[PDB]
RNA sequence: UGACCUCAAAUCAGGUAGGACUACCCGCUGAACUUAAGCAUAUCAAUAAGCGGAGGAAAAGAAACCAACAGGGAUUGCCUCA
RNA sequence: CCAUCGACCGAUCCUGAUGUGUUCGGAUGGAUUUGAGUAAGAGCAUAGCUGUUGGGACCCGAAAGAUGGUGAACUAUGCCUG
RNA sequence: UGAUGGUCAGAAAGUGAUGUUGACACAAUGUGAUUUCUGCCCAGUGCUCUGAAUGUCAAAGUGAAGAAAUUCAACCAAGCGC
RNA sequence: AAGACCCUGUUGAGCUUGACUCUAGUUUGACAUUGUGAAAAGACAUGGAGGGUGUAGAAUAAGUGGGAGCUUCGGCGCCGGUGAAAUACCACUACCUCUAUAGUUUUUUUACUUAUUCAAUGAAGCGGAGCUGGAGGUCAAACUCCACGUUCUAGCAUUAAGCCCUCUGGGCGAUCCGGGUUGAAGACAUUGUCAGGUGGGGAGUUUGGCUGGGGCGGCACAUCUGUUAAACGAUAACGCAGGUGU
RNA sequence: UACAAACCAUGAAAGUGUGGCCUAUCGAUCCUUUAGUCCCUCGGAAUUUGAGGCUAGAGGUGCCAGAAAAGUUACCACAGGG
């Protein structure tokens, strides 16, 4: 009735420099408004990504990292 | 309560007489154009109004005139009377958008005689007349020079589609107080024409071709 | 080292209030029996009882009055209005 | 003074002249309507008996209601001290 | 009922009881030693719990019309309803 | 002993309950007590300045009352031709917009403390800053943080020793500054006045009649037909057979 | 029920019709509301709202000449009554 996806803004996820492939992927959140900033409701999110992706090698396929 | 302040308009026509005798100007007398504000009304929604009485003294000190026709016309404004006409285009024209449009934009007033009942909504009609023309009720056994000199005093005050209408008349030749209340003897229509009458006023301005406004209503 | 303002103390100097009476007087507060042939609004009554405050009188009083007249002219009381 | 038929005044309804702030005026003539009326005044005042109403109301009589006060020397319960 | 409290008091108070108290406590009820047990019913009347949307819904407030008094309408707390 | 049972009285009282009418209390709202900031959706008002048609005028009107180079100049020029309405225009008004000043303005959030509210203390050490160490790892130069005299023992701790300047006194010892006693709470509570709800806890009152006692029943309580009714009319009973509120 | 003054219906007309073929089928003061007259008043003088009057209906009292009304007393009271 409203399509809540028109008010979503996409953000880029950056991993720390200890890993190699720091471009983890993309996430989204409700667009920043007057009452609520998008930033504060966005901090604290946890992403679980496989270590083989963060290092390129498939030898780390069995470990998964929470960022 | 009626926002009439004649003593206010006294010192104001003097301040008008300032930039028309004191202060600065060309040298002398011009067109008095004191204004109002006009609120508490509605250009649409309601209806229309009109009010014309021939104001106390002489407004237009150089009125422009174009006496239509010849029949019973001209023959009453020859010699001592100027203007008149020589028909001519009353049989031609009537196809030329101009000439009559020129006559309307040139001179300031025509007449109505007793034969003009044809020309105004026949030879003109949608062509002119209703576009903003007012035939002058003049015939034979009438006041003549008196009622057509009173045409200079024949003001208007009709309604259109704007909350402006702050027009004025007269000239600065008037004595210290010849205006003042003479303009107030024009506010009477403007009052009765509006809905709540004396209430539908937003502001008031004393001014001419020479002034701005000197703190009025 | 002295003014001012505000606030205190004294067995300071000198004063003043309280309490009483009940018939009348100025206020507050305030019932019910009763009448209504029942009864609640109403009446008894702006009364009894309760409280504060006076005097020889008290109170009121020299119009933010009455009027609607051809106008009267502080207050109070009697007769009348009724 | 009695019965009866009328007249007059007010209200109600009907008619509606000359006239006119053209909506006022209301002449004239009527109506099983109506008034505690007019129609050559009868009242005012004092007193008395009888009768009426409000009053304690012929005298005495409740169970009740209200206001303001006095009691825990008996007795109920708590506390203190024996 | 965890004290900005429960239960209770006062006409009010810068007023009180529990309270020198704090859930092994205070306050309110029912039943009534021990033994053995206390079944089914929340539809009714109570008591209690949420209120995100929500019928009803006061004063004030809001909007409109009016010359205004005023009228009409929307919104509408708790409660009821659910 | 003026029946206490029974009945009557338009006599009560004690008690009860969604009987009638109210009420202390309490709850909910509004107004006042009530002040200072920030943000949000937005509305306004006020000061600016700026903005515009479909043709035609090549020329962007969006308004309606008028002449003349005003401003050295003369870019553009000032009614005459092109439009329904005119090319420096002005004297000013009138509308509207879409930019800006930091004006009041409604609703939601969270900051303040001085009103108000709670508490303690013989109003004792509050707030801020600085000395001293312990750390951060110093990467300029000391920014941040922590601590800043008492813990085997049922003792003792009271009216300054010591030092500096000479001034029977002044200072340090016992760091400076602000004189906010110190916390909590806070424009909400509370309190005042109305308004809606709740309110046998309490207040006041009522709770027909007839009647083979009263009660239950019935209505003979307002009524109609035929009869009892005894040949005018009238005539009673909780007499007889029935009816009416349509 | 019978007429008086209107306006109608019906019938050729005479006539008849003022509810039901007759004997039952209903409702005061106060308040409200509607209709009528478009009349009187708001009392210092006016206009327009509002209000109040005069006349006729409706809303109802069935205990029907017309209060607004639940129980209990074996804790009980009083005035009386054969
Ligand atoms: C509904 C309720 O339970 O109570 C109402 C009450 O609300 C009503 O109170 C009215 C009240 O009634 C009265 O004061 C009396 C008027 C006349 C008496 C009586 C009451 O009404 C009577 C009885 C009966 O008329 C009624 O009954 C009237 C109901 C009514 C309703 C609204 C307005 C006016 C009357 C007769 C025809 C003549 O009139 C009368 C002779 O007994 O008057 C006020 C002005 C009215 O606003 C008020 O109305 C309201 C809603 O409150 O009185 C009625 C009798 C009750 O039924
Ligand atoms: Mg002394
Ligand atoms: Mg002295
Ligand atoms: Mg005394
Ligand atoms: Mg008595
Ligand atoms: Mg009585
Ligand atoms: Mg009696
Ligand atoms: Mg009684
Ligand atoms: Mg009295
Ligand atoms: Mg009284
Ligand atoms: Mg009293
Ligand atoms: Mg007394
Ligand atoms: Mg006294
Ligand atoms: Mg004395
Ligand atoms: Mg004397
Ligand atoms: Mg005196
Ligand atoms: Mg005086
Ligand atoms: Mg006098
Ligand atoms: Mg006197
Ligand atoms: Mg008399
Ligand atoms: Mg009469
Ligand atoms: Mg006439
Ligand atoms: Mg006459
Ligand atoms: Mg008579
Ligand atoms: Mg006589
Ligand atoms: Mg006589
Ligand atoms: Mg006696
Ligand atoms: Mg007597
Ligand atoms: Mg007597
Ligand atoms: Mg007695
Ligand atoms: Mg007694
Ligand atoms: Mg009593
Ligand atoms: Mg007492
Ligand atoms: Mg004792
Ligand atoms: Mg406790
Ligand atoms: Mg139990
Ligand atoms: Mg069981
Ligand atoms: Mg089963
Ligand atoms: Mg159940
Ligand atoms: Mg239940
Ligand atoms: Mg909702
Ligand atoms: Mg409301
Ligand atoms: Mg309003
Ligand atoms: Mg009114
Ligand atoms: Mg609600
Ligand atoms: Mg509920
Ligand atoms: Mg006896
Ligand atoms: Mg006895
Ligand atoms: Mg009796
Ligand atoms: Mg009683
Ligand atoms: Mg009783
Ligand atoms: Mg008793
Ligand atoms: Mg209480
Ligand atoms: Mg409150
Ligand atoms: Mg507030
Ligand atoms: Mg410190
Ligand atoms: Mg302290
Ligand atoms: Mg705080
Ligand atoms: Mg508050
Ligand atoms: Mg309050
Ligand atoms: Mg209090
Ligand atoms: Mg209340
Ligand atoms: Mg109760
Ligand atoms: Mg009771
Ligand atoms: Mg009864
Ligand atoms: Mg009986
Ligand atoms: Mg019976
Ligand atoms: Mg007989
Ligand atoms: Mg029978
Ligand atoms: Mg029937
Ligand atoms: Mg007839
Ligand atoms: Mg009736
Ligand atoms: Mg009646
Ligand atoms: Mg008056
Ligand atoms: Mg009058
Ligand atoms: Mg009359
Ligand atoms: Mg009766
Ligand atoms: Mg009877
Ligand atoms: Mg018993
Ligand atoms: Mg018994
Ligand atoms: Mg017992
Ligand atoms: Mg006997």
């Amino acid at each position: 009735v409203v399509d809540p996806f028109t008010r979503k803004d996409w953000f880029d996820i950056k991993a720390p420099t200890t890993f190699e492939n720091r471009n983890v992927g993309k996430t989204l959140i409700n667009r920043s408004t007057g009452l609520k900033n998008a930033a504060d409701g966005l901090k604290g999110r946890v992403f679980e990504v496989c270590l083989a992706d963060l290092q390129g090698s498939e030898d780390h396929s069995y470990r998964k990292i929470k960022l | 309560m009626s926002k009439i302040t004649s003593s206010g308009v006294r010192e104001n026509v003097h301040k008008l007489l300032e930039y028309s005798t004191e202060t600065k100007k060309r040298n002398f007398l011009e067109t008095v154009e004191l204004q109002v504000g006009l609120k508490n009304y509605d250009p649409q929604r309601d209806k229309r109004f009109s009010g014309t009485l021939k104001l106390p003294q002489v407004p237009r000190p150089n009125m422009t005139i174009c006496i239509f026709g010849d029949a019973f016309d001209v023959d009453r404004a020859k010699s001592l009377g100027v203007d008149a006409m020589s028909v001519d285009d009353l049989k031609k024209l009537n196809k030329n958008k101009k000439l009559i449009k020129k006559l309307a934009k040139k001179y300031n007033a025509f007449i109505a005689s007793e034969v003009l009942i044809k020309q105004i909504p026949r030879l003109l009609g949608p062509t002119l007349s209703k576009a903003g023309k007012f035939p002058t009720p003049v015939s034979h056994n009438d006041d003549l020079y008196s009622k057509v000199t009173d045409v200079k005093s024949t003001i208007k005050f009709q309604l259109k589609k704007v909350l402006c209408l702050a027009v004025a008349v007269g000239n600065v030749d008037m004595e210290e107080d010849v205006l003042v209340n003479q303009i107030m003897m024009a506010a009477n229509f403007l009052v009765s024409l509006l809905k709540k009458n004396w209430q539908n006023v937003g502001s008031l301005v004393i001014k001419s071709t020479m002034g701005p406004s000197f703190r009025i209503y």
